[PDB]
């Protein structure tokens, strides 16, 4: 999942956006995947 | 700027509307008589687009109207003019063209001055 | 040097599309500083521009009036947006456009609706404008929907000539044969290598594969969409 | 114009789908939560719909339960134990 | 007009990446699934409307479809898109293409000669024109009605045609069974092959069944009751009211508090463009 | 040909035509000393420097130029005019009294 | 609530901004939404 950036591969940003704003897409998938590991940790607890 | 320029049943006066200002051969510039103390009566029309010509469908032949692009002008050709037929006419220049959709060339505007 | 020196432009009307493709497309020589005055692209950095590859790069050029140069970008509309020229929201390109007002063009401005992104509309059917259908070639309610721009030299920038030229890149996502010059290495196998391949950079084992690939597939990917299979170029 | 309209809502994405499995049949009935069996045709707008979706909207085998409309299994006034639970005490299997 | 079903028909690659032994979901314009086609028999050939693209096969024993013709009018006023092929070469040709094959055309934009694309033959084609992209895509299979199976389509040719295409031709050379298929916008389960190629799919769209096979982003469903996420056609008519009053608005003499209101505001005198 | 008559002889102004004009009219203010000018255009429009004080409304065989609050120095005459078909002709024609 | 976001009502957002400018502000509106959605489920299975 993009997580609303322009794509999930995280190289692929830096390679066509330049550094300052290239950032803000990164933030919004950096962001987003670690909400996913807060939610699988979260079910982990509740299943121990 | 359309600047333009009698009892006896039979006459042969020429009138002309000189235009400044706008550029001619754009729109359709138009001929409209009005009677004192009547409303206004479209007679004359022309066409930047082509030679057609379309006059006032209350008598044909005796209106006439042509074009000349060098002195910007319509040269109206009135003959055999009636003693009713009387009245201070006007020539108004159509809006632009590019508005597209309803009649544009038909629609009036300016009329003139004087 | 055809699509840039060329010194005669098609019509925006009648934008000439040109395919540039098996080459090397080295963007530095289109740096000029006196022309070029506006260089925006829309999803790409021009800085990044140099060192990417590309698949399907299309180049047309047209000459507008100056003061509608702002048209030409996506969203906006306009005469020359909507009936001469239409360019797609999730556009991927980078848009040129020079004065050229020291340096007979025909742009429509009667349609019936205002045309898809990336379509040529070159008629001259007479668009009525009246409740006449007529049919002849000229009227009173009759116009035609071509006419030329006689540029005004005497004219600073408003209603000035102005070169536009749109390069139209996609994406590297398949074969592609457009790329920067950039030296190739010789590939190393089994072994923990830094790697570039046709602009996708990451770190990896490179090893030989058993996969069987399609002469239009260039690219494997995985589960979780990453790139795993690569045919290397050469 | 002057005028007062109702506007019934026409998406309804909850749907529960009864299957015995794909290896033991493709038969398969259609629940509908909380929704009359006469507002089924406008909830999910069968007419728009396709072909073979309208079988499952509207059909002899209608059977209104507590939890909604069920389309595509007919009502047994026997009594058995539960196999595939619906809810309101009822069970639906595939005989 | 004959009408045929169509069993699972008109498959194909959305996209150029290799994927396999995996199921992948896209949304994009294709056949819908158990569909009905125009089966039109030669003993004719009349136009049809090329709408959402168009899904077209061939029962020819021989060679006889010798191409089609694309375009809104066809005849000189506008320009038409010509794929016309011998057995030596295709050609594909954008021009107006006044027909009686062509009597004359001179505006020229576009020419591309390739390999030819052409009752034992399945010889499909799938026609899309998107953002002004002519995408043909093609299949070849012995057959010896519509063969029930699966067979995916690859791309062929992609070529930047910005022309209306809003009704196309078939072409005939006089014993053929020529069928057109309409594609419509639907979400399909693509499963991948360990080997690459697309093996079986379903359509989300097509029945309850297949909708939780759909969420369930499985081709088995076992035993017992499963909620599903609506994939169901949505509504695709939109109507817009507004207030027919023409009294413009009080901008113009405003040019010190005053409000305005009953008025329309034409602006041309928040997101400015809208 | 088409004939129209205005029935009026915040003023309202209809003229009434036999055929389905259809959004085709002009209203036209002639002063008693200049020239015609220009107010609505297709039946529904303002032209550039018109003020915003007039008003055109109606379409196919009812139309009305709407004047709200009659404000001052317009007394010249309102013409109705339609550009449908040859020959273009005017209305009636009705000035505002006061 | 506004989750920080022009208005509650997505339609008035797209009408009243730009597509490019709009993305921000549904990605702000829907992770707003979707982080308050997951936290009610939380709740529940600590319930249970
Ligand atoms: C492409 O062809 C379509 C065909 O529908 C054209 O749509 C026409 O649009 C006009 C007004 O713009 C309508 O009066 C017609 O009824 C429509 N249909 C036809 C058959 O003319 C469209 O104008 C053409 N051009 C583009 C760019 O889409
Ligand atoms: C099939 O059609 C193509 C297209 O016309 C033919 O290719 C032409 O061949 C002649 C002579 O061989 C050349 O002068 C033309 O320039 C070719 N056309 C193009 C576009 O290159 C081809 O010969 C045809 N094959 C047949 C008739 O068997
Ligand atoms: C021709 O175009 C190139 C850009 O590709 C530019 O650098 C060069 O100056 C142009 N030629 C002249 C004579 O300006
Ligand atoms: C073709 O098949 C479809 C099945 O979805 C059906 O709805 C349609 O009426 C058929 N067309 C005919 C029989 O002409
Ligand atoms: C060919 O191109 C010319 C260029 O303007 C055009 O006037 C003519 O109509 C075209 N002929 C067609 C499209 O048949
Ligand atoms: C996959 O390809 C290999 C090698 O060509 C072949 O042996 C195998 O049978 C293929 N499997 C399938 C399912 O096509
Ligand atoms: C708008 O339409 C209604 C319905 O016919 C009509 O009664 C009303 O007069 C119209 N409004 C205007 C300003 O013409």
């Amino acid at each position: 999942s993009k997580f609303g950036a322009i794509s999930s591969v995280l190289n692929d940003i830096f390679s066509r956006l330049d550094p300052p704003e290239a950032e803000v897409q990164i933030d919004r998938l950096i962001t987003g995947r670690l909400q996913s590991l807060q939610t699988y940790v979260t079910q982990q607890l509740i299943r121990a | 700027q359309l600047l333009e320029s009698l009892v006896q049943p039979g006459r042969s006066l020429r009138l002309s509307c000189a235009a400044s200002g706008f550029t001619f051969d754009d729109y359709a510039m138009h001929w409209v008589r009005q009677p004192p103390g009547k409303g206004l009566e479209w007679v004359s029309g022309s066409s930047w687009n082509s030679g057609s010509v379309v006059y006032a469908d209350s008598v044909k032949g005796r209106f006439t109207i042509s074009r000349d692009s060098a002195k910007n002008s319509l040269h109206l050709q009135m003959n055999s003019l009636r003693v009713e037929d009387t009245a201070l006419y006007y020539c108004a220049k159509a809006v632009d063209p590019t508005r597209g959709s309803y009649s544009p060339d038909y629609g009036f505007d300016i009329w003139g001055q004087g | 040097d055809e699509v840039f020196n060329a010194t005669r432009f098609a019509s925006v009307y009648a934008w000439n599309r040109k395919r540039i493709s098996n080459c090397v497309a080295d963007y530095s020589v289109l740096y000029n500083l006196a022309p070029f005055f506006t260089f925006k692209c829309y999803g790409v950095s021009p800085t990044k521009l140099n060192d990417l590859c590309f698949t399907n790069v299309y180049a047309d050029s047209f000459v507008i009036r100056g003061d509608e140069v702002r048209q030409i970008a996506p969203g906006q509309t306009g005469n020359i947006a909507d009936y001469n020229y239409k360019l797609p929201d999730d556009f991927t390109g980078c848009v040129i456009a020079w004065n050229s007002n020291k340096l007979n063009y025909l742009y429509r401005l009667f349609r019936k609706s205002n045309l898809k992104p990336f379509e040529r509309d070159i008629s001259t059917e007479i668009y009525q404008a009246g409740n006449k259908p007529c049919n002849g070639v000229a009227g009173f309610n009759c116009y035609f929907p071509l006419r030329s721009y006689s540029f005004r030299p005497t004219y600073g920038v408003g209603h000035q000539p102005y070169r536009v030229v749109v390069l139209s890149f996609e994406l590297l996502h398949a074969p592609a044969t457009v790329c920067g010059p950039k030296k190739s290495t010789n590939l190393v196998k089994n072994k923990c290598v830094n790697f570039n391949f046709n602009g996708l950079k990451g770190t990896g084992v490179l090893t030989e594969s058993n996969k069987k690939f399609l002469p239009f597939q260039q690219f494997g990917r995985d589960i979780a969409d990453t790139t795993d299979a690569v045919r290397d170029p050469q | 114009t002057l005028e007062i309209l109702d506007i019934t809502p026409c998406s309804f994405g909850g749907v529960s789908v009864i299957t015995p499995g794909t290896n033991t049949s493709n038969q398969v009935a259609v629940l509908y939560q909380g929704v009359n069996c006469t507002e089924v045709p406008v909830a999910i707008h069968a007419d728009q719909l396709t072909p073979t979706w309208r079988v499952y909207s509207t059909g002899s085998n209608v059977f209104q339960t507590r939890a909604g409309c069920l389309i595509g299994a007919e009502y047994v006034n026997n009594s058995y134990e539960c196999d595939i639970p619906i809810g309101a005490g009822i069970c639906a299997s595939y005989q | 007009p004959a009408y045929t079903n169509s069993f699972t028909r008109g498959v194909y690659y959305p996209d150029k990446v290799f994927r396999s032994s995996v199921l992948h979901s896209t949304q994009d314009l294709f056949l819908p699934f158990f569909s009905n086609v125009t089966w039109f028999h030669v003993i004719d050939n009349p136009v049809l409307p090329f709408n959402d693209g168009v899904y077209f096969a061939s029962i020819e024993k021989s060679n006889i479809i010798r191409g089609w013709i694309f375009g809104t009018t066809l005849d000189s006023k506008t320009q038409s898109l010509l794929i016309v092929n011998n057995a030596t070469n295709v050609v594909i040709k954008v021009c107006e293409f006044q027909f009686c094959v062509y009597s004359s055309a001179n505006n020229c934009t576009f020419e591309y000669v390739s390999q030819p694309f052409l009752f034992k033959n399945l010889r499909e084609f799938v026609f899309k024109n998107i953002d002004g992209y002519f995408k043909i895509y093609s299949k070849h299979t012995p057959i010896i009605d519509l063969p029930q199976g699966f067979s995916a389509l690859e791309p062929l040719v992609d070529l930047p045609i910005g022309i209306n295409i809003t009704r196309f031709q078939t072409l005939l050379a006089l014993a053929a069974a020529y069928y057109v298929g309409y594609l419509q916008p639907r979400t399909f389960l693509l499963k991948y092959n360990e080997n690459g190629t697309i093996t079986d799919a379903v359509d989300c769209a097509l029945d309850p069944l297949s909708e939780t096979k759909c969420t369930l982003k499985s081709f088995t469903v076992e035993k017992g009751i499963y909620q599903t996420s609506n994939f169901r056609v949505q509504p695709t008519e939109s109507i817009v009211r507004f207030p027919n009053i023409t009294n413009l608005c009080p901008f113009d003499e405003v040019f010190n508090r005053k409000r305005i209101s009953n008025c329309v505001a034409d602006y041309s005198v928040v997101s400015p463009t809208k | 040909a088409i004939r129209m008559t205005q029935s009026p002889s915040r003023v309202t102004i209809t003229c009434r035509a036999s055929q389905s004009i259809s959004s085709y009219l002009n209203w036209y203010q002639q002063k008693p000393g200049k020239a015609p000018n220009l107010l609505i255009y297709a039946a529904s429009s303002l032209e550039s420097g018109v003020p915003s004080r007039f008003s055109g409304s109606g379409s196919g065989t009812d139309f009305t130029l709407t004047i709200s609050s009659l404000q001052p120095e317009d007394f010249a005459t309102y013409y109705c005019q339609q550009s449908y078909s040859t020959p273009l002709t005017f209305g009636g024609g009705t000035k505002v009294e006061i």
